[PDB]
DNA sequence: GCAGATTCTACCAAAAGTGTATTTGGAAACTGCTCCATCAAAAGGCATGTTCAGCTGAATTCAGCTGAACATGCCTTTTGATGGAGCAGTTTCCAAATACACTTTTGGTAGAATCTGCAGGTG
DNA sequence: CACCTGCAGATTCTACCAAAAGTGTATTTGGAAACTGCTCCATCAAAAGGCATGTTCAGCTGAATTCAGCTGAACATGCCTTTTGATGGAGCAGTTTCCAAATACACTTTTGGTAGAATCTGC
């Protein structure tokens, strides 16, 4: 028939059809069922005790019966917790921040339900701006922790893909607004469905999120020059978009107000920035650069570690150039 | 007999990147070896390439392919842009 | 008049490079754009190595680039290290690198 | 009387030499070895002084890099002491004797 | 030209401390007593090979003086390209 | 139920494969692998049949010789079982990692 | 049942290669390590071969493109032309 | 007219070797003796390998030289093995060789 | 379009050395690769020798030195004698 | 028994050899001048040789457990047959590359003069 | 390791210029471009020959333990390399002369490669 996993708070349950839909050769409906159940067990002590009953750890992905005895144990366990939650125990608070293992899982659940065919997004020829966005969880966590977000800030993702980075930042840190703009029609279209689904799923799990918009647009345009300058936290994914594009994005980080931070996967100027007598076209005349630690557990398809590079707008660099020229 | 070297051109470039930095004669000798080395490597790859394709002419297209064959990833990308740009500009000036 | 280097916007000598290509017996003919493209690449690679070597010199509180700085620049840079994987820079020394198991104590 | 433990000074020496670039073999003795060897190949040869220095820079770079590989071979065998068999394995894998 | 001392056993000029120093630059912390002779033997082969080719270039040019360039070319032929000496 | 001891058959296979010259990876799977890798460099490519075979002859000769060096590294550490660290040591000394 | 292409280089095929290489006993982890090594080898050789293919304005990788690629990588192969 | 090969007492084609040298862009000019000397060297090396290869075919009870025989001839010959130290002979296989420590303790 | 190879000459040599021995297609292709390979190595070495010495001409002398640089000991000695013999014989003939 | 090597006839653009005239690289000849071999003298940076014992390599023992051998069963690979994607052979044609005579600019470099980064020693 | 003095090596100018490099007509031609025939490559069907998987235990790896003696650290002694200089002259390298040998066609001849047909043979 179907398989149903009911909400711990009594939002609206998640329904998974039988036969099980497959999204790709690495993600199927069955694996989403198993992951929900682990993470709910981790949030609610009592739930996991009730998952101890009957047969446990002999379920398998496919076989109606094997997954239904697990689902059915969970649905009974949810009911019990809801009766209990009317009592001395109270609902799972929606001001409690998510933990990193749980947050990763909420985006994974959400992702599969917005994007019903991710392999297609993965066909790109390297060296163009059509190159589909999205970043590993670890990298984005490195950004969130090191480069603080405050509620006097504005977060923007140029080349956001499906907008999962923005979402992750908005549940884990607060800001005035959190945004995603993506150029290529297919991943951006999905970015809207992600924003809505993400909000439904954050309530469902009883956890806190901020306020965010994933927008469909073009991040390689004139309008977005002004958006970037009045923004103070820019995450931008680029490296595999070509030198041509790297130039045009650089020009737009130039428009940025003093104080602004740019977190990128592209070293726009050398780490150890030295003066040029033609840095009237080079972005490094207006920024301090340092390269953030490579993280292992985020390797590419050539098997290379992904870095991010922290660039900080500082006009002292510029002030010094000019003074050296005024002399003699 | 006059003996040529890329020294003055290496110096001009040094001054563009690091205005107040000098270079010892031994380092300049190393830079001159480097330039000659890469010139020969690229020229030889270009020569073979042209021969393999039964072409008697080495054009910027053979230099570009030689550069791609010889240089590691990111260096090849940037070298390619700089050479392409230099030729497009060169051809626009006459 | 104007040099072919100025017309191409280069610091490296297009005329010289064209000549060297002809004298090297690489092919019966050498097109006009070949030396331009090649001089540009050589210039770019030299800009890259000098950028990094001057930084190594600065790191070592020196104003003059010496062979050791060229070596630190090349060996600390993945791509230049590969391009010069079979090249020995005289008076370059090596990168400081002591295998872990050789250090004393524990933890 | 004070004594550093065995290995302490060795580590100090490693840091010192990996920081510098001067040649480590005495110059005249190396020049005589070059002349002796060359002489057995061909009599009455003369040498530009830079030709002997070039041979020395190349010979030392070659040996330092071979000791790095040798060291890796000793460590591979759970040792910290390099031995003739480590140099031999290193040269064999390099194709110098293969 | 009168006389010219006989050159012999100069491989021993590559002393134990010099070899120890070279191994230290190579990151080596402990050295077996047999390493010194083994290293001399390896250095002799290396030198014979490069010098043989260098002198071959010297003879071909009909010179009696081995030049830095004869060595640079010999090193290059052997896949040991050396920068700094005109090469 | 007859049973050869561990190693007896291994030795038998070494003797057998060192006597022959046929390729040891199956052709189609190798071809698929080759096409997939090439598609990342240029889409919609075709391959002459001899092109794939040359790649396989070269790839197999490369792996077989690498296994020989790997084996010397395992033996150097007093083992008879090759491990990933043996392949890594061999590749590093060959300069494929270095 | 699906199958990742590099997984098509099977444990038995790898063991045979190892046997010709004189190997008597193999660690279970060797197979994946070998696959990784073989992929890098093919990526390096194929990249150059395709570079020659494209330079020739062809859509077909020829044996000669492969021979030239192997040769510049110091892996000269006899038997396929050149 | 007598072929340059016959005049040199060679089987290899002097004329072709001269032509290949000229068009290979090795030098602006190519002297008359160069292609003769080079052809003779190529002939000699060829004879050396075929000589040892043929012997290997014989030891194997075969009258036709196949790649395996060229590999056995080259790898068993110290000098040819070094000359071809970075060459792969397709369908050559390897020399029978098992590390002693791997043999059973009889 | 003609496809030249050393096949027919390799075969003539085979008959001189082993009159009743044949050679398969694959083996012959290997021999053709061998001859082309040695030709290129020797020619390239001779080319470099002449350039190093600023000579426009590759003569039997550059071929000889190239042989001594490229071939191992005994092989070089016999190749040199074979080459010298052929140029002598050749030079002495109306 | 048969896939692949060998034998034979026929076709011909491609080569290669011969003949003629012009062009030229580089040898011998003479010599300017760098720099190589060599002798001298002084002295301190290091090599040598020894003592002493810390701790490393080498041996021995042993048990957990990983890999080898193998029997059991099917799915991916191999083999043989067939439309076209393009690799090539052919023809056409000009943008662009030699060839060649001047005219102008510039990188070397020989010699003398003053500058300046940092080696080297100190605390 | 920041500060400070003596100095070799480096960046600072003057004048000379042959070798470059560039500007200007004439002549030549390599190879892009278009059309197209002939391979031989991609793909499908089915005859065909391993590979995946779980079981069992032999024997290998590596941990724990021990200790003989190698090899590092420190030291005394003084040899020989290094440094500073000078000098004869071997020989490298510049300059001019000038032919033996190479390039440059033009023409005649032979030859290796290709295509098709059919018989032969090592394995
Ligand atoms: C590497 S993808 C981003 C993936 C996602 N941001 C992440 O970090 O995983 C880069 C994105 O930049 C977008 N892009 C490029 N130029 C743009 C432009 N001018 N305006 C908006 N988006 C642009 C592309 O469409 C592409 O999806």
């Amino acid at each position: 028939l179907e398989l149903r996993l009911k909400s711990p708070v009594g939002a609206e349950p998640a329904v998974y059809p039988w036969p099980l839909p497959v999204y790709d050769k690495h993600h199927d409906a069955a694996h989403e069922i198993i992951e929900t159940i682990r993470w709910v067990c981790e949030e609610i002590p009592d739930l996991k005790l009730a998952m101890e009953n009957y047969v446990l750890i002999d379920y398998d992905t496919k076989s109606f019966e094997s997954m239904q005895r697990l689902c059915d144990k969970y649905n009974r366990a949810i009911d019990s917790i809801h009766q209990l939650w009317k009592g001395t125990t109270q609902p799972m608070k929606l001001n409690t921040r998510p933990s990193t293992g749980l947050l990763r899982h909420i985006l994974q659940q959400v992702y599969n339900h917005s994007v019903t065919d991710p392999e297609k997004l993965n066909n790109y020829e390297p060296f163009s701006p059509e190159v589909y966005g999205e970043t590993s969880f670890d990298l984005v966590a490195q950004m969130i922790d090191e480069i603080k977000m405050t509620d006097d800030d504005l977060f923007v993702d140029l080349g956001s893909g499906v907008g999962q980075v923005v979402l992750q930042v908005a549940a884990a840190t607060n800001c005035k607004h959190h945004y995603g703009v993506e150029k290529a029609d297919i991943p951006a279209k999905y970015a809207e469905t992600m924003d809505r689904e993400f909000r439904k799923w954050m309530k469902w799990y009883g956890k806190k999120h901020a306020e965010y918009t994933l927008e469909r647009g073009d991040f390689l345009s004139e309008e977005w020059r002004e958006r970037i300058a009045n923004t103070s936290v820019i995450f931008v994914n680029n490296f595999a978009f070509g030198p041509e594009v790297d130039h045009q994005l650089k020009e737009r980080f130039a428009n940025m107000k003093e104080g602004g931070r740019i977190v990128s996967s592209k070293p726009f100027a050398p780490l150890n920035f030295r003066i040029n007598s033609r840095n009237l076209s080079d972005i490094g005349t207006i920024m301090r650069v340092v390269e953030l630690s490579p993280l292992k557990g985020s390797v590419s398809w050539t098997g290379k570690p992904v870095s991010y590079y922290l660039h900080t707008i500082d006009r002292t660099i510029l002030e010094n150039y000019f003074s050296s020229l005024k002399n003699p | 007999t006059r003996k040529e070297s890329y020294a003055i051109y290496v110096y001009k470039v040094l001054k563009q990147v690091h205005p107040d930095t000098g270079i010892s004669s031994k380092a300049m000798s190393i830079m001159n070896s480097f330039v000659n080395d890469v010139f020969e490597r690229i020229a030889g790859e270009a020569s073979r390439l042209a021969h393999y394709n039964k072409r008697s002419t080495i054009t910027s297209r053979e230099i570009q392919t030689a550069v791609r064959l010889l240089l590691p990833g990111e260096l090849a990308k940037h070298a390619v842009s700089e050479g392409t740009k230099a030729v497009t500009k060169y051809t626009s000036a006459k | 008049a104007k040099t072919r280097s100025s017309r191409a916007g280069l610091q490296f000598p297009v005329g010289r490079v064209h000549r060297l290509l002809r004298k090297g017996n690489y092919a019966e003919r050498v097109g006009a754009g070949a030396p331009v493209y090649l001089a540009a690449v050589l210039e770019y690679l030299t800009a890259e190595i000098l950028e990094l070597a001057g930084n190594a010199a600065r790191d070592n509180k020196k104003t003059r680039i010496i062979p050791r700085h060229l070596q630190l620049a090349v060996r600390n840079d993945e791509e230049l290290n590969k391009l010069l994987g079979r090249v020995t820079i005289a008076q370059g020394g090596v990168l400081p690198n002591i295998q872990s198991v050789l250090l004393p104590k524990k933890t | 009387p004070h004594r550093y433990r065995p290995g302490t000074v060795a580590l100090r020496e490693i840091r010192r030499y990996q920081k510098s670039t001067e040649l480590l073999i005495r110059k005249l003795p190396f020049q005589r070895l070059v002349r002796e060897i060359a002489q057995d190949f061909k009599t009455d040869l003369r040498f530009q002084s830079s030709a002997v220095m070039a041979l020395q820079e190349a010979s030392e770079a070659y040996l330092v890099g071979l000791f790095e590989d040798t060291n890796l071979c000793a460590i591979h065998a759970k040792r910290v002491t390099i031995m003739p068999k480590d140099i031999q394995l290193a040269r064999r894998i390099r194709g110098e004797r293969a | 030209k009168r006389h010219r001392k006989v050159l012999r056993d100069n491989i021993q000029g590559i002393t134990k401390p010099a070899i120890r120093r070279l191994a230290r630059r190579g990151g080596v912390k402990r050295i077996s007593g047999l390493i010194y002779e083994e290293t001399r033997g390896v250095l002799k082969v290396f030198l014979e090979n490069v010098i043989r080719d260098a002198v071959t270039y010297t003879e071909h040019a009909k010179r009696k003086t081995v030049t830095a360039m004869d060595v640079v070319y010999a090193l290059k032929r052997q896949g040991r390209t050396l920068y700094g000496f005109g090469g």
